[PDB]
């Protein structure tokens, strides 16, 4: 006449616990992000400074091929490519280069 | 239609915990909205507890090092990897422990619905063992609601139940 | 208890979009379910859509494709953008949160509403 | 590549939404970002064990 | 969809008199998913009853309600000057969530 | 005067868990000194467990860096902040988990006092449902002490209890 | 020969949980092989969970520093000591929490064996209170196996049990 | 089981203060409740005060304002200082710990006591 | 305050004889808060009975006790040569904790 | 479900030793109990010994002192070395794991076996 | 030690006929520690029955068994062409684990 029970559903989402794995549950929350759009976005409306083929040394010392960067005074972040080529065009040692990169990371 | 002891109900959609009945006037499912809302309040606070603790103020932007700064580079790497291993450990452990406690919480609560019913029906209903009770007295929609509300009048149906029992 | 705060009134020309918003306070934004409800002058209430920032979203079919509802947990603010505005969009837009319709229940906390004129 | 999009968190592989507490996309980020975790999944139970009668 | 029709469009009574507002659904809806709201002119709607019958926090004993299937009623006993407002029938059982036209109560 | 199921007793001051009675000879409260002392022993060890784990050998005295040592300064800052975030997390989590387990521990123990009483009284007393039992037989101070001591002589009062029951 | 409530059996060697009997045909111990295997499966996964989380990719080979690199040496020392303190904390805490949960798990499971027996015997056996039941009806080896298997035919022995009860 | 160890005897001139102490061993100092009890020659025992290092402290009213009882968990030692000494302060001062009067119970571990002469 | 008066100041008996020590409080005190101690000359007090009646670990069956309200008694059966000491009545129910004068037992 | 993989066949001269092995896959190596069983041509099965990598080991008495059974959790592989080979050692050597004889039960997962000729 | 003797060494029957294999231990062994295996020529042994009577996963209803003390039997009903193999009796109660000779089933 009177029965006590609980909600069942058609969900296939599973969770893990210490004693058991792949337990199917009726409701859950995915707490982890695992995807990205694949693009560079504005942060709160401000574009990054993109160095193109320029290294940080190239940008700051100026480089005949980094002319497109001399007019950009503000940015949200700086984007360097994996292997920039337009750096110190006249060969030499850049003193405290790594330290300068750290200083420019707060500018 | 057996209860929680054998499995859940796909016919009950208005809460996590609840009741099912069969009587002269009809049949159906209805949620226990107070047990369900209290369970929700608990779970919501638990979800928020996880969110509040995992507050990230960490900066992972890397640093460059020279060819003669390998010891410093390796120290920096050790620090980043160590913090990552620790936080990965903490995140996974927190989720596994909370998932296990959450499932025990819900199983405890459905049992509590069952126990608060036998505490009202006492000898006026047969406990079946399939998560249900069979009233010895004839029961109508009004006594069914009374049991669900925690207001069952045991004395009122005592004589009829005794005769049938 | 959540105290919702809404943005000021807007006046738009046909074809433009309007973004309106509600700021939640006094609790954790991520688990509140936020509904947008509109009321045209002289009419009853109509539901437009809902956001649960940590779980997912849904819309009234009439506005599907015109209305985008999103959220930002960093500022505890829910936003709604209505595109391709028409002269019938003269309604007051209100936020409300549910008690527990993370999973199952009704709307019991309401903001003051913002008027949009087109 | 650069696009006209706007995001609250940017990783080197592209921007992410930043609505959940954790990410496994990339350890280096700029902006208002989720914690980086080297996990495949962090799914939390909120409901019941799903075993229909 | 779930369509809610309210009746009367306008109710008229003497203060202290009992009012009822009827609402009829296009389909039967489980009572757990109904609610009633009160909108005083110039104000956002306030929740009165949740589910077909439970009263919301801060709402007085004057308000109660009940119903089943497709037919639900809001009851206001001893209606006071502050209750001469528009009442709405709302259901959240399925998407889209649905509202009725609203019933106004007049003072006579 | 209802028991643990409805709320606690402000009239009981000699222990955490205990008994209350009403009989011909008088009434009053008395603690269960063995259940209380065992609970205390458990809690004391739990408090000490928290104290023993949080052993600080850490030195936080800072370091100065030059204008050209910013990378090192930032590494040092990262290390101090990371360790602080981790230990703050661990301290808060340990306290919340232990507070929750402590409250469950105490609720379990009061239930155990109740269960060890019905296991002795059996059919000689009516279980009320308000955290108390009503003896069917007339009970004096000596049988009350006997129940509390876990020595109740069920057979001795069986005939009187049956007649009244 | 009392059950789980008073202490364990050194005469039972084929599982963690089980039964003991005394009947006309003989006596002895036999394990509940399904409750024991499920408990083992749980424990085995728990042991593996500890092993899987504590994955070491850490390199502790040290570094030398000059007389003028003391700040760097001390930072390196701080990092190694901090990570060691954290992992020592995590290892000890994980083991203590799991040992406590493991013991509760096993106590819960022996109780479940007891409860699934009274749910079958009902009024056909006297619950003693020493972790055993005394059948009112005469019981042979076949009904003993039936109870252990969860197939006890209550109605079949109801009349004999009633007369003796 | 705690083994309390006490300091040696003291001889003081009137008006000076004396500090006496007990070292706890074999357990965790912070949760032991340490009482000081004095016994004048030819008299019975009298309680002076108690310290629970992780919880709080109390004193016999007769010594409130003259006797300060403190503790150091780093050396597992309880100290008592009695100021404004008078010729009646010729008692032996003992430490004792309670079984559980962190919350409720009696004194069951006693030290040997130290004699103070004034 | 709670004041404890012991009686007799001195008890005198033959070894093997039964001794009792009385203690009277200024107010009724719950029995959970009483204790008895034995002080052998030259030694710190040893706990015998805690609460009005529970015997302390390491203390033999010769010792027991009971009481209620303001009136409590220590009982020593078959008193032996090692028991010819001074017994004290102590209560910890309220602050300040209180002790009695002590009862000495003599050998005759 | 574990899939055991075994090494190829071996041919040895008398007095030499042979090392044979089984690789476990699809589960956690450390808690599997691995038994070695031999079968001489024309004969029945005979147990040689068992390893529980996280717990301990045992041997058939006939091979105690000749057969060493060990394990490597890093490669999930169990090894067995049989020394002082004799012409009777022409058996096929198989691995098998138990269901749960970490504590109590039988062998239900078997590998294919490797033939050793002497 | 525990020594297992199987009988008959060879059993011979028509397909569809019932086979039984007997095994006798040198000592009584608790039934929880017995098992039966089937070895088809050219293959590693497969587990059929664990404990004296429980059937292993993937093994059909044709197989069952029982026994006690030192005497155990494997039963194969409706023996099919794929069952004409060698069956082994094995016990794991004590070290060393022990096996019998094996019983072959022939086709006639
Ligand atoms: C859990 O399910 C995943 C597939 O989503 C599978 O790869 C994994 O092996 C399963 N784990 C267990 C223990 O069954
Ligand atoms: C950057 O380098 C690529 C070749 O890798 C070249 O095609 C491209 O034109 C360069 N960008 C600019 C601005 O010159
Ligand atoms: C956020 O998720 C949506 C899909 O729900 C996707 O279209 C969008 O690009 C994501 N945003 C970012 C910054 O990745």
């Amino acid at each position: 006449t009177i029965c006590i029970g609980y909600h069942a559903n058609n969900s296939t989402d599973t969770v893990d616990t210490v004693l058991e794995k792949n337990v199917t549950v009726t409701h859950s929350v995915n707490l982890l992000e695992d995807s990205h759009n694949g693009k560079l976005c504005l942060l709160k409306g401000i574009a990054p400074l993109q160095l193109g083929n320029c290294s940080v040394a190239g940008w700051i010392l100026g480089n005949p091929e980094c002319e497109l960067l001399i007019s950009k005074e503000s940015w949200s972040y700086i984007v360097e490519t994996p292997n920039p080529e337009n750096g110190t065009c006249y060969p030499g040692y850049f003193a405290d280069y790594e330290e300068l990169r750290e200083q420019l990371s707060s500018v | 239609i057996a209860g929680f002891i054998e499995g859940g109900w796909t016919g009950m959609v208005d809460g996590w915990y609840g009741y099912h009945h069969q009587n002269e006037q009809g049949s159906g499912y209805a949620a226990d909205q107070k047990s369900t809302q209290n369970a929700i309040n608990g779970i919501t606070n638990k979800v928020n507890s996880v969110i509040e603790k995992m507050n990230t103020q960490f900066t992972a932007v890397g640093k460059e090092f020279n060819k003669l700064e390998r010891r410093m580079e390796n120290l920096n790497k050790k620090v980043d990897d160590g913090f990552l291993d620790i936080w990965t450990y903490n995140a996974e452990l927190l989720v596994l422990l909370e998932n296990e406690r959450t499932l025990d919480f819900h199983d405890s609560n459905v049992k509590n619905l069952y126990e608060k019913v036998k505490s009202q029906l006492k000898n006026n209903a047969k406990e079946i063992g399939n998560g249900c009770f069979e009233f010895y007295h004839k029961c109508n929609n009004e006594c069914m609601e009374s049991v669900k509300n925690g207001t069952y009048d045991y004395p009122k149906y005592s004589e009829e139940s005794k005769l049938n029992r | 208890q959540v105290q919702l705060v809404q943005s000021g009134a807007e006046v738009k020309k046909p074809g433009s979009s309007v973004k309106v918003s509600c700021t939640a306070s006094g609790g954790t934004f991520s688990t509140y379910q936020f509904s947008w409800v509109r009321q045209a002058p002289g009419q009853g209430l109509e539901w437009m859509g809902r956001i649960v920032p940590i779980q997912g979203m849904d819309y009234a079919q009439k506005f599907r494709g015109r209305v985008t509802i999103t959220a930002d947990k960093w500022t505890s603010t829910v936003y709604m953008e209505v595109t391709s505005l028409r002269s019938e969009d003269t309604a007051v837009y209100y936020c409300a949160t549910s008690r527990s319709m993370y999973f199952y229940y009704q709307l019991d906390v309401w903001g003051r509403g913002t008027t949009v004129t087109v | 590549p650069m696009d006209e999009c706007d995001a609250k968190c940017q990783t080197p592989q592209g921007a992410i939404n930043s609505s959940l507490p954790f990410q496994n996309v990339h350890p280096v980020t700029i902006g208002e970002c989720p914690k980086y975790v080297r996990s495949a999944k962090l799914r939390m139970v909120t409901g019941l064990r799903n075993i229909p009668s | 969809e779930i369509v809610l029709t309210q009746s009367p469009g306008t109710l008229s009574l003497s203060p202290g008199e009992r009012a009822t507002v009827s609402c009829r659904a296009s389909q039967s809806v489980t009572s757990t998913f109904l609610a009633w709201y009160q909108q005083r002119p110039g104000q956002a709607p306030r929740l009165l009853i949740y589910g077909a019958s439970s009263r919301a926090t801060g709402i007085p004993d004057r308000f109660s309600g009940s119903g089943s299937e497709a037919d639900f009623t809001l009851t206001i006993n001893r209606l006071e000057p502050e209750d001469f407002a528009v009442y709405y029938c709302q259901q959240y059982a399925t998407s889209p969530w649905t509202f009725g036209q609203g019933t106004k109560v007049e003072i006579k």
